[PDB]
RNA sequence: ACAGAG
DNA sequence: TCCAGCTCCACTTAA
DNA sequence: TTAAGTGGAGCTGGATGCTCTGT
């Protein structure tokens, strides 16, 4: 049931700072001046994000300006304060201004190369079960989510694919890729040929392209490089390493 | 003929808004310390604004 | 710095767009004409 | 926010004195104690929320004596008022009734 | 830092977190009714937006040329000086001033009546100049500060500047071209 | 949380008994169905329970080839391991006289003390292995076959049966995942099965390098 | 160098 | 008009 | 304090369909 499935959407896809809090602002006091951010906990007791005024600082601290752990508070469950400090590199300690188009952007919750995901739904008659569709380019983090199965999702991109699972996984999935697209537009080929390109790509252990710097580590004759691209360096090269060809 | 019109108008420093320490520095930018024979500003503080 | 960000606009979002430029040459010494030009003058590729 | 000093009108700076925070300028010698608070509120852009509490949602805004739904007449119906964008829209109000033979969504 | 942070089911009460922020935020160093720390009601900071000026406190449509006319009318008897701008030829003939069908100007006629200015029922305004009609229209509405002077060169190298007042209304006057063009279409 | 972090020290944990008995090392049958309920027991919640010493691994020895080849799991509670923690945990590897360890990272390695896992010795081999990797046994997953580390005798049989040099075998490098999860070697050949679209199968062979 | 043809 | 290598420069760890 | 290994950003050099048929 769907109930499930929105929160682990809600673990995976990004959510900024500024997307659940109902306002953000610069206080100037005479004793001290700060940025306040609250939380629209309304909002999260909806969306079902476990995130609360003391996760974001944990947001918060990490790649934003070194801003210390003691500068911010947590004076409540809604309220955050960030107590500004001088940058002390490039800058003015106005940098206030610079935190008020920026804070709203920290990611509290959520993969950070997720741009979105989505809720699918089948149409048989025998069954009604919800998968969930990813745009975006972490499958380690999203394999490793409570709540996703991790043993059963799968990625378009062979390079993930290679980083994430190994080379025969990575040619598996050019196998799946190459014949989906083929069969989307009618065309039908024999399985043994693009098995037999896969098998090419990755038999040296790395995929390697079908461009010309995939060609040269797959090639080893100089005129066969020499009469596709880069006709001059390729000749250059055999002269200075004193290369021989095989003519086979 | 050719209108250039320029004015000059003193600002107070008793009031709470004139940083006196600001403009003793900004004074002494412009003006030799002591010299005062030709001088934009007469006392120690930047005394006007010119338009 | 008024007059140009009266040109610009004066919406608050369109102040908070410019909002960094004012910052930059506000850190340069550029605060008169005659400094501007300079400034200008040390990046003229020479013909 | 930009504020712009009355003499030059050149940009504003916050600094901190010997007895207040000011605003100064960096061009002349004014300066502008900070006496009392003084804020400035962004009031950013939400998310959406209408395909949030579709499917049994854990809503909560009943009460008992709650009015019944025009067309069945009946209680069998739960109704909710939320900010759609940032907390200064008045907030709008929606309601569902979900009953035997009868599905349907009003406003 | 402890990663692992925790949470509770529990809801959190409106006035609470009201509360709280109002704690955050309400104290005040107010107490300093000394010189250095009074601060001048008359110069404040510009706030961008010049109608808007006052951003910190003690705590729009537009008009249309029927109604600026009636302000100063009947509301209040107090004089006030408008600035307007007329058409680059009035309808005359420079008198005597040794011309060529040359432009006219407010420059070349002498005192006296010049014209009546007509209101009209639904709001429609005319100055009536001559045989012809003009149109008068709002212009765009300034609201930096205008100052009104004379400068009287009255000996060789010295004299006089006067402030003659502060101006706030901008006046157009145009030529109704539908109405000189419908006596004689071509 | 604290629901959610016990869960990934009880599928960490759950995936290194799998890993250290596919390697061939010694695991008994209540450590791999471990079920979380169960966990609970011996450690509970975070508060008691505790994470840089109280889950280490030592039990396994190589039940095959010998019970005196022995190797470690140690799980670090500092997400950036220095050089300082590796020299601790070296010098208590030195001390038992264990020549193989298993380093689980909670976000990455700072890289001197990456450097210094290619170099510490030959006879003393580490594998940094990252927490989130740990939490899905990729041997598990529906795209990777299945793989088998040959042994010297049957290499020598596949060679001989295609009359090859081991040059000439397919490449898997060092550094792919499912290499590293079975701890394989340049010089090793795996043997893949992979699964056809009908009921059969088909076996292919790589070298690692 | 441009236009064609399939 | 689009895309891999090569080199310069800030940015933490470590002694 | 600084030696050094590695991130991120800009510069550079490569490539872009097959033929006949005429001026
Ligand atoms: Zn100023
Ligand atoms: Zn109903």
């Amino acid at each position: 049931d769907a109930d499930y499935a929105r929160l682990v959407k809600g673990r995976i896809e990004k959510t900024l700072l500024g997307e659940i809090s109902e306002y953000i602002e610069e206080v100037f006091l005479p004793d001290d001046c700060f940025i306040l951010v609250k939380l629209s906990l309304e909002r999260i007791r909806l969306l079902r994000l476990e995130v609360n005024a003391e996760t974001v600082r944990y947001s918060i601290c990490t790649s934003k300006l070194r801003v210390k752990p003691g500068d911010v508070a947590v004076h409540g469950e809604a309220v955050v304060c960030v107590t500004p400090r001088e940058n002390s590199k490039s800058s003015m300690y106005y940098v206030l201004q610079f935190l008020k188009e920026d804070l709203p952007k920290v990611v509290v919750q959520g993969i950070p190369e997720v741009s979105r995901a989505v809720i699918h739904i089948d149409e048989q008659s025998g069954k009604e079960k919800y998968k969930l569709l990813v745009e975006g380019d972490n499958l380690r983090a999203v394999m490793a989510t409570h709540g996703v199965k991790g043993t059963r999702t799968t990625s378009n991109n062979t390079y993930e694919v290679e980083k994430t699972l190994g080379i025969e996984a990575a040619r598996t999935t050019i196998i799946n890729e190459i014949q989906y697209t083929m069969v989307n537009h009618g065309m039908s080929i024999d399985r043994r040929h693009v098995m037999l390109l896969s098998d090419l790509m990755t038999y040296k252990g790395e995929v390697l392209g079908i461009t010309r710097f995939g060609l040269a580590k797959m090639k080893e004759s100089v005129l066969m490089l020499a009469s596709f691209e880069k006709t001059a360096d390729h000749l250059f090269d055999a002269a200075y390493f004193g290369q021989k060809d095989s003519v086979c | 003929k050719q209108q250039k019109v320029e004015l000059e108008m003193a600002i107070d420093t008793l009031n709470p808004n004139y940083c006196r320490s600001k403009g003793e520095q900004i004074a002494l930018n412009v003006d030799g310390a002591c010299a005062d024979e030709t001088s934009t500003y007469s006392s120690k503080l930047m005394d006007k604004q010119t338009f | 710095d008024q007059e140009i960000v009266q040109m610009i606009g004066t919406e608050e979002h369109v102040m908070a767009a410019f909002g960094p430029s004012l910052e930059e040459c506000q850190k340069a010494q550029i605060f008169t004409q005659m400094q501007a030009l300079k400034y200008i003058g040390n990046k003229v590729r020479r013909q | 926010m930009l504020l712009f000093c009355p003499g030059c009108g050149n940009g504003l700076i916050v600094e901190e004195g010997q007895r207040c925070h000011r605003f100064s300028c960096n061009t002349c010698p004014y300066v502008h104690n900070i006496t009392r608070k003084v804020t400035n509120r962004k009031y950013p852009k939400l998310k959406e929320v209408d395909d949030v509490l579709g499917g049994a949602a854990a809503w909560e805004n009943v009460d008992s004596t709650a009015e019944s739904c025009p067309k069945c007449e009946h209680p069998r119906a739960y109704f909710m008022q939320l900010q759609t964008r940032s907390a200064d829209e008045p907030m709008t109000t929606f309601y569902k009734c979900c009953n035997a033979q009868c599905g349907h969504r009003w406003r | 830092r402890p990663e692992v942070i925790q949470s509770h089911s529990i809801f959190e009460q409106g006035p609470a977190e009201m509360m709280k922020k109002k704690g955050n935020w309400d104290k005040t160093v107010d107490v300093s009714d000394m010189g250095p720390s009074h601060i001048i009601n008359i110069k404040k900071e510009k706030r961008e937006t010049d109608e808007e000026t006052k951003q910190i406190l003690r705590m729009l449509p537009k008009d249309v040329s029927v109604a600026e006319l009636l302000r100063e009318l009947s509301l209040t008897k107090e004089e006030e000086l408008l600035f307007l701008q007329l058409p680059d030829t009035l309808p005359g003939q420079p008198p005597t001033q040794d011309i060529a069908e040359n432009a006219c100007t407010l420059a070349d006629l002498t005192e006296g009546q010049v014209g009546k200015l007509l209101i009209r029922k639904s709001g429609r305004v005319q100055l009536l100049l001559g045989k012809v009609t003009l149109d008068v229209t709002m212009g765009t509405a300034c609201s930096f500060l205008q100052e009104l002077v004379s400068v009287g060169l009255g000996d060789s190298r010295t004299g006089e500047m006067t402030v003659l007042g502060h101006v706030k209304h901008k006046l157009v006057c145009s030529p109704d071209f539908e109405s000189l063009l419908d006596h004689k279409h071509r | 949380d604290d629901e959610e972090e016990t869960y990934r020290l009880w599928k960490i944990r759950k995936t290194i008994m799998q890993l250290c008995h596919d390697r061939g090392y010694l695991v008994t049958q209540d450590e791999l169905d471990q079920t979380l309920e169960e966990f609970k027991a011996q450690s509970g919640d975070k508060p008691s329970e505790g994470r840089p010493r109280r889950t280490d691994l030592t039990v396994l020895v190589a039940h095959n080839d010998d019970p005196t080849d022995q190797m470690f799991v140690f799980f670090p509670e500092e997400p950036k391991v220095g050089i300082k923690t590796i020299k601790v945990y070296c010098q208590r590897m030195q001390e038992e006289n264990i020549t193989r360890a298993l380093i689980v990272v909670q976000q990455g390695m700072t890289p001197s003390a990456k450097q210094s896992l290619v170099d510490m010795a030959p006879k003393y081999i580490l594998e940094q292995f990252l927490q989130q990797e740990l939490l899905i046994n990729i041997t598990e997953h529906e795209l990777v076959p299945e793989h088998v580390v040959m042994t010297k005798e049957e290499v020598t049989e596949l060679l001989a049966r295609y009359k090859l040099r081991e040059n000439q075998l397919p490449r898997i490098q060092a550094g792919d995942p499912v290499a590293r999860y079975f701890g394989i070697k340049r010089g090793q050949v795996v043997k893949i099965i992979r699964p056809s679209e009908t009921a059969g199968r088909y076996i292919t062979y790589r070298l690692v390098q």
